[PDB]
DNA sequence: GTCTTAACTCGAGCT
DNA sequence: CTCGAGCTGC
DNA sequence: GCAGCTCGAG
DNA sequence: AGCTCGAGTTAAGAC
């Protein structure tokens, strides 16, 4: 019988708060309006005013102030068969805001106690003895004002899209096409925002942040998100805009989704004694990573075998992105025939028999020798099969790279 | 996921002035799902006149440059906005959220319709390229190749016909014109497997996308490692409401076709080197959908 | 038989970006390898002399404001050392099915809009429309200010085809009037191309590239990027100039409102020049707003009429039409 | 708490500012407002260190 | 008829970036292919020599604060060890049309605002502002400290048209009067050339080159960029060079109609007449005198002011700003 | 973890110190400094390769 | 029903 | 002011 | 092996 | 200490 420990309570919460700015002109007009209220009445401004706003999670408005459409609250729907992931799977945790006129805010935190201390939500569409046994209101008001508060959390009664909902068309197997009218995730987006509020300046994050700075091991993991970007959706109000984006900053963060080569370089390689040098943040972090695995013992060799493995892949095809935005000197002369130069037609022989089966495939072996002048020649491993597996390893791979290298032009 | 008997290659494609947002938690390359549509739209307009069925869609990312201005307050870049005309009203217009960015992509399609050996394919490669420069994607103009230097011709390869030393060789040779850029390939079998292994920790799915998806630090230092480029994509569009007939549904577009109210749905995506992949056909990107349930994804089956 | 709720238009002559160089107007007709204009920074010191909001009775507080200079960091773009002549390059294509719509509601409606286009164009073709269109590309209106302060303006268009061969025109944009359209045979010919174009001929493509004379060192003026967001700390550039390629250039959209400048019919016509071809006929430099919906000028007010009452309204009325129908935008 | 009042033309600009030495920021920012010498100048509260605290534009409210 | 709240007006006499080079004062006839001069680095140590709060003023205070000094990095220019002469490159347009508005909101301000320019044009031409633009032409005004301490100063200004040296002029900024404007037919040509320009009768392009000596060795004094570090100056092109808007500033010190008639002389154009060297700003609005408020009268209410607050108020429209609300 | 103390005339300078193996650079630099042997040298912590973690001048703090 | 501006009360610095 | 962590004496 | 004590950063 | 100012916030006319 605990319900009017949270209504009687709450609105009482809320009408000394209505007491700072009352005077004795407005305490006659809002006694029996506060006081009186927190008992049956200031709930009837409730169900009366419920249908002005509509609970929901996925809103239109935020693809134009303009647009008006139906908003929705219901979502059971989980058709997640291979990993996929999204809004179907949160279960809980599901905060939810409002949408419609800005006039009343608070009717909606009274709702939002609907968790506060015990299972309101479940009870904000049953459990009538709660109502009607502590609230002790009506079943004809009570229960009818619960279905004004279930009204608040579906469809206004029409389904529609507009003109700027950012349809689109979409094919089927065989068959005639259907057009999705897809809307805003407020709710994953609130879930992903608190993740990143938690992990990003958190206090324990930055604890552990601390302790790298300090070079200091202790039990706890911290992450960084670069590169985020800001949308500055709802318009510079946020009313206007869905209400959770009020309750937060405003702004959405949205995680990089760039290809690896959006921040290029201002290609300049014409240092010629430096063929296989090449040193950019890739290919010096990719060696980094290397020289890490490399002081490690064989308790992992199938864990190192591959990584190493798929990591010297990595490498022969970050040279062949250079041959290749190069295409678009002794040193450079077995690259020459390597990396092409222009492609060059002018030559008589020098491009058609220094190069028609003159693919100098050397090269490959002037990049190992790199490599091994990269990674040390630490003979650790080099006395068991660890370093000579990994001899084995860096041969086929360089292998592949000649069997590559054949055909530049042939 | 039928077999395609042909691939239809465009050398290079320009695009200016680009939807760079396609996600409303990711922002950078358009989402599969455009071009996935683009190539059903020029089968939707080229494809009767021919006679021939596209369903098959290669991505190379040749250039990507976007329209940001890093902050100097934090580490988050910013999109640089356009300027509205003024409002009928004469008050001063509101600011649009809006992204544009160059990018610079080469599409493969795969020709499943017969009719092709009916019809020169050099000609059919050069009435498609014509289409293809008229046609709008991502949101943005198309730039056809008009240059000081000479212009780049599509090349038609058929995959039925050939031995396997044939076969090989004329893949390598349209992976010598493709290795500038880098492809673009779904990649969820990872994704479940991490789900599984941290099922313990909790089941959450997006915290697994968001936790592989960054830089790792253990304690120890040292970062965590991923075998390749990782990063998350709209999979498709989750079925959020029940179908509607077209009537229903106000202000539709489209008469024809009901409208679902959908939502968004993500997944883990890698990008790889076209000379690593064998065979091009496992490469190219089909969309699958559902009539009963509303899962609608374009990830590459064939690449597993 | 009401509107349609949902309309759009893909936009027609959509330009590209507007890349820009430095060379000698000497080598202009034999060398186009000119190298681009790379952006700088440059440092600005001022004293404040806006207008007055408290009473100009302080003496003293006016010299102190003045002692407190204001600093602000900005981009500039130069030509070389040695450089008279600026180059601009920037493609245009006709796409064409002007009135074809992208999105209709009612099939209906759209076929009355088809039958009222095919009316119009039968009447009268787009040759109005593509001749103003051909000053507009003559002329250097997209410039903004690059123009003024010139000695020689030389447009070069080049219409390239799948190959490099094009029936190539060249012009003169001093002489060609800036605020008059006049008459002539390369200006019908263009007009002609893209009358074609536009009805759907099936690919357009325009190579425009312009040779102004301005002066050694002389200041370009790109189009200045917009941000939003200005940012909570100190020393940033308050102004950034639109660069691709590590090369300035000028925004599509900026280029593509110049081009369809062809509003001349408005009531008004006191004084005021060329318009851009906007619903509402609004101008963003002037701050005003011609044609208000009050009256029947208005784009909205003459399609609904013009489709619905079948009233034709004035042959300048359904060029203007026309020219909206072309630029594309949301409707209903 | 000591707050620097600044006006400029542009948003982003460097320029010295008064020590006001107020209670609160809702002063310093009405503050600013009524002793204001120009019309097109941007009001910026700034903290005895280098931190912004607000802005504001001519003809926009307050912003953080 | 109310003021526009829009009111801009594009600059005129733009002029460009000024390189800067050294040679010998011998080859000057010649002056092309001069190495410039380029900026560099050098290390200088400081010491307490600002005002020191006299109750923060204590003998030790002192020993200590010297016995930890300051470093400081600053960049310098110098000529050449063997060079007399320092050489300035600087391109000058005339575009016109200083009334006509790039933006007003009203069109009947602007209009009403044109037709007073045509009337003052019709009255009395530009000659005067373009005799007065002529002296800081021939004169070195546009150098600030170079021309302290100089023992021959020659300024030579071309005219290019379609590419080729219309007439060149050559004086002397020493036997030129500073403060002082007298007149001469090259002084009045060029005048009437830049009068040309602007009333729009025809292109005007003008190339200006000056020489001047100073000494071997000598420390110049270029545009100081924005600001360890202390003292950056601007280079375009690994060359020194002076900004834009710090030339235009000198080439309109054209204001000696102040209310004061005080010996410093030449003001640059500038509402309020705000001088930042000086601290001062002449012309306070509570006198008449103002540009806003001769503007405002001159304007709206046809209160025709002297003549030379009219050519203070064209000189103001030809420099550019923002006016209105 | 192998920290390297050094001293040093000049921050610039190749000589050799002791193997403290702490857990933390903040013991790093109790330790260093405890165990100064002279007044003007030039405290510079680097880890067993050749890579500079951090310096101290005898009238400055530390750096990184 | 709806959003807007003009209105209210509110708080802090000169003379 | 309070707060870590290497050395030496029991 | 163990722990009181000293020292130096925050 | 009265009064000024502006910030914060209110609710009714008009669409």
């Amino acid at each position: 019988q605990e319900l009017r420990q949270f209504i009687e309570s709450f609105i009482q919460e809320r009408l000394q708060g209505k007491l700072d700015k009352l005077q004795p002109d407005e305490d006659d007009k809002r006694q029996t309006l506060l006081a009186t209220h927190r008992r049956e009445a200031w709930l009837a401004d409730a169900a009366r005013r419920v249908g002005q706003l509509q609970l929901v999670t996925h809103t239109l408005k935020p693809i134009h102030p303009d647009a008006r459409g139906s908003n929705l609250h219901s979502l059971p729907q989980a058709p997640g068969q291979p990993g996929l992931a999204g809004s179907h799977e949160l279960g809980d945790r599901l905060v939810s805001d409002v949408v419609g006129n800005a006039a009343a805010l608070d009717v909606f935190k009274f709702l939002s106690l609907q968790y506060q201390g015990k299972n309101l939500l479940n009870w904000l569409t049953e459990d009538s003895a709660e109502a009607l046994q502590a609230l002790s209101d009506n079943a004809e008001q009570a229960r009818e004002w619960r279905q004004a508060f279930i009204g608040i959390t579906t469809v206004k009664g029409a389904p529609a899209s507009h003109s700027l909902a950012k349809q689109l068309y979409f094919p089927l197997p065989g068959s005639g096409y259907h057009l999705l009218a897809p809307l805003f995730p407020t709710s994953l987006v609130h879930h992903v925002h608190a993740l990143l509020r938690e992990a990003r300046f958190g206090d324990a994050a930055k604890a552990a942040r601390e302790a790298r700075s300090r070079q200091e091991s202790w039990p706890h993991g911290f992450s960084e998100y670069p590169n985020l970007a800001i949308q500055k959706f709802g318009g510079t109000k946020p009313q206007n805009i869905s209400q959770l984006n009020n309750e937060r900053r405003g702004e959405n963060w949205l995680l990089p989704s760039l290809p690896p080569n959006w921040q290029r370089q201002n290609v300049n390689a014409p240092s010629v004694f430096e063929h296989d040098f090449g040193r950019t943040p890739e290919v010096s972090r990719l060696t980094r990573t290397l020289q890490r695995f490399l002081a490690k013992t064989v308790h992992n060799n199938l864990a190192i075998r591959q990584r190493r493995a798929q990591l010297v892949a990595q490498i022969c095809d970050e040279a062949l992105q250079y041959a290749a935005r190069l295409r678009e000197c002794q040193l450079h002369d077995a690259e020459q025939l390597w990396l092409d130069p222009l492609r060059a037609q002018t030559d008589e022989t020098f491009l058609q028999r220094r190069l028609r089966g003159d693919w100098p495939a050397e090269v490959g072996n002037r990049f190992a020798n790199w490599l091994n002048r990269a990674v040390s020649s630490d003979s650790q491993i080099l006395g068991s099969p660890e370093a000579a597996q990994w001899s084995q390893e860096l041969s086929k791979e360089l292998t592949m790279f000649k069997e590559i290298l054949e055909d530049e032009r042939d | 996921v039928t077999d395609p008997e042909a691939l239809l290659l465009l050398p290079r494609l320009s695009i200016q002035n680009a939807n760079a947002i396609s996600s409303p938690l990711t922002w950078g390359f358009p989402s599969p799902g455009a071009f996935t549509g683009f190539v059903h739209a020029l089968q939707r307009r080229v494809g009767i006149s021919l006679d021939i069925e596209l369903d098959g869609v290669g991505i190379v990312c040749h250039r990507f440059e976007a329209q940001i201005s890093q902050p100097a307050g934090k580490r988050t870049k910013v999109f640089n906005l356009t300027r509205n005309p003024l409002n009928r009203d004469g008050s001063t217009a509101a600011i649009v959220e809006e992204g544009r960015a160059h990018l610079e992509v080469s599409l493969l399609l795969g020709v499943h319709g017969d009719g092709l050996d009916d019809h020169p394919a050099q000609e059919i490669a050069r009435q498609v390229q014509e289409q293809a420069g008229a046609m709008r994607l991502a949101g943005g103009s198309i730039l056809p190749w008009c240059n000081e230097r000479f212009p780049a011709p599509n090349a038609e390869l058929l995959m039925l016909g050939g031995s396997d030393e044939q076969r090989r060789k004329n893949q390598r040779r349209l992976t010598r014109r493709l290795l500038p850029g880098f492809a673009l390939v779904s990649r969820e079998a990872l994704l479940q497997q991490h789900l599984e292994t941290l099922r313990t920790t909790l089941p959450e799915a997006t915290t697994l996308d968001a936790l592989l998806d960054l830089c790792r630090i253990n304690f120890e230092w040292q970062v965590r490692d991923k075998p390749g480029w990782l990063v998350p994509i709209p999979a498709g569009y989750n079925a959020l409401s029940p179908l509607y007939l077209p009537g229903e549904v106000r202000n539709a577009r489209d008469r024809e076709t009901p409208l679902r109210f959908v939502e968004n749905l993500f997944g883990l995506g890698e990008w790889l080197s076209p000379h690593r992949v064998a065979a091009l056909s496992d490469l190219l990107w089909y969309h699958h959908a559902e009539p009963d349930k509303g899962l609608y994804r374009w990830s590459t089956p064939r690449f597993v | 038989l009401s509107t349609a709720s949902v309309l759009a238009f893909e936009r027609k002559l959509d330009p590209s970006d507007a890349l820009m160089s430095a060379g000698a107007w000497a080598q202009r007709d034999a060398s186009q390898e000119w190298p681009a204009v790379t952006v700088r920074e440059k440092s600005v010191r001022g004293t404040i002399s806006n207008r007055l909001k408290t009473k100009d009775r302080d003496p003293a507080k006016l010299d102190a404001s003045i002692q407190s200079p204001n600093l602000q960091t900005v981009d500039v773009a130069n030509l070389p050392s040695d450089a008279d002549t600026l180059k601009v390059r920037f493609t245009l294509r006709v796409l064409g099915g002007a009135g074809t719509p992208s999105a209709c509601n009612d099939a209906a409606y759209r076929d009355k809009l088809l039958q009222t286009v095919a009316t119009y164009v039968n009447d009268q073709g787009f040759a109005e429309l593509a001749r103003r269109y051909a000053h507009n590309l003559a002329n250097a209106r997209f410039l903004w200010r690059n123009r003024v302060g010139a000695e020689a303006v030389e447009v070069r268009i080049n219409h390239i085809r799948q190959g490099e061969v094009a029936r190539a025109w060249r012009f003169d944009a001093l002489a060609i009037g800036l605020r008059d359209f006049k008459a002539d045979a390369e200006l019908d010919a263009l007009a002609e191309l893209i009358a074609s174009g536009l009805s759907g001929s099936g690919h357009v493509l325009l190579e425009v590239v312009a040779f102004a004379r301005i002066g050694d060192g002389q200041e370009v003026f790109p189009s200045q990027e917009l941000i939003l967001d200005k940012g909570d700390k100190k020393g940033q550039k308050s102004k950034t100039l639109y660069s691709v390629r590590d090369a300035a250039a000028i925004h599509s959209q900026k280029i593509g409102n110049a081009l369809r400048t062809i509003d001349t019919w408005y009531p008004d016509e006191d004084g005021l020049g060329p318009i851009a071809v906007e619903p509402y006929g609004s101008v963003t430099s002037q701050g005003k707003a011609y044609r208000q919906p009050k009256q029947k000028l208005d784009f909205y007010t003459l399609l609904d009429n013009w489709v619905l009452r079948d009233e034709a309204p004035a042959v300048e009325q359904q060029h203007y039409v026309i020219a909206n129908l072309i630029r594309g935008g949301v409707f209903g | 708490s000591t707050y620097i009042i600044k006006e400029v033309q542009n948003i982003n600009s460097d320029r010295e500012g008064v020590k006001v030495e107020t209670t609160s920021l809702t002063s310093a920012k009405r503050i600013a407002s009524k002793n204001q010498f120009f019309h097109g100048t941007v009001l910026r509260i700034e903290s005895e260190s280098g931190n912004w605290l607000a802005y504001k534009e001519d003809g926009k409210r307050w912003i953080e």
